[PDB]
């Protein structure tokens, strides 16, 4: 039956849950918790049970009825990269795509795998080819979370991947400018992702594994501090220059190399932050100036119905970097 | 826009 699902970001630094509902979507809860050391490993979840609890602290606090849920896998958990296929049938796209994927993948095709073409396929004919994203995942890493989601009472209808989760807010703005190339950023606290897209339409996608983490761990390695204690003194202040230089320089470097192997493969015109590691003071400034792409934050609760006397829109601004990829699951549960 | 799904 039609259920409204909710939305879940298993993330590294915080859980979070967003609830939508009606038939244009309206906010009706959210709720963050920081997430406990140890719950997670390498994009696993390595204490399931543990995080059951956690996720049952969330529905209370958002004080749902609601026992549906989409999630997502840690972007260190997935494989995601596009593939050229013949257009057949679909089950036979299928095999296809599972023959073509198997040399991609460093474990034995114990993998669960999905795929997407990156155009419509009704506009191509039988036998010709089309790229389709393709996301690959351990059976394990898909284990863990469902074994998380079933402690908590939680049943899953999708398990999203949050380059393009987190994009779900920002899409009927994406698709008002058709033929612009935009770039998004979800700088995380365990990855950093890249996305390229024209209007609405995903071109690439990369992964990077620096993030929020890597600025903590300067700042804690500089005054020998614990990562709470490290990670509060990045949060108010952002000398920490000088701790957290080389992260930037770094992060910088990534940048510009996964942007110069786009240009080389398939360029910016405007792009988004989100992600609470796009936070930091001036990194938006920074990264305009760095990468030549006009890099802005972004607001992604404009895509739903939010109610003045529930919610202050200003709080919610404040943490919408965070929140946009359990936003995007909440509105992939209520879809269509 | 791509909409995955990775439940088996
Ligand atoms: N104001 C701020 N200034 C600098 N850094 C910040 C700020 N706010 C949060 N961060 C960093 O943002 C990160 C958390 O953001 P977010 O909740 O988007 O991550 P996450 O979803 O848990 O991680 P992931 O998606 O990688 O699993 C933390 O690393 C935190 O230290
Ligand atoms: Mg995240």
């Amino acid at each position: 039956p039609r259920v409204e699902a909710l939305g879940l970001e298993i993330g590294a630094s915080a859980l979070k849950l967003v609830e939508v509902s009606g038939n244009p979507p309206a906010l009706k809860a959210l709720a963050s918790r920081p997430t406990p050391p140890g719950l997670l490993m390498e994009g696993m979840v390595a204490e399931p049970a543990a995080l059951a609890q956690e996720i049952k602290e969330l529905l209370l606090e958002a004080r749902t009825r609601k026992r549906y849920v989409v999630t997502a896998l840690s972007n260190l958990a997935v494989i995601l990269r596009p593939i050229q296929v013949p257009k057949m049938p679909l089950k036979e796209m299928e095999e296809a795509v599972r023959w073509e994927a198997e040399r991609y993948i460093p474990f034995p095709i114990e993998v669960v795998l999905d795929f997407a073409p990156l155009t419509p396929l009704s506009e191509v004919q039988e036998g010709e080819q089309v790229q389709v994203m393709v996301a690959a995942a351990r059976q394990e890493a898909v284990a863990g979370v469902l074994e998380a989601l079933r402690g908590a009472g939680l049943v899953p209808v999708v398990l999203d991947v949050k380059p393009f989760a987190g994009l779900y807010p920002l899409e009927a703005r994406l698709a008002e400018e058709p033929d612009r190339v935009f770039l998004v950023l979800d700088i995380g606290a365990e990855s950093t992702s890249l996305v390229l897209l024209r209007g609405d339409k995903p071109l690439a996608v990369r992964v990077l594994t620096l993030s929020g983490k890597d600025f903590t761990e300067a700042i804690a390695r500089s005054f020998n501090l614990d990562l709470l204690a490290a990670e509060e003194v990045k949060r108010t202040y952002g000398r920490i220059y000088d701790a957290i230089r080389p992260v930037l320089v770094e992060l910088t470097q990534e940048l510009r190399r996964s942007l110069e192997f786009f240009r080389i493969q398939l360029s910016p015109e405007v792009g988004y932050l989100l992600g609470g590691g796009s936070k930091l003071r001036g990194l938006a400034s920074l990264l305009t100036d760095t990468l030549g792409v006009n890099l802005e934050p972004v607001n992604p609760w404009e895509a739903v119905a939010v109610d003045p006397k529930r919610f202050e829109s200003e709080q919610l601004q404040e943490i919408g970097p965070e929140f946009a990829v359990a936003l995007g699951l909440a509105l992939r549960g209520v879809e269509p | 826009m791509i909409r995955l799904n990775l439940l088996p």
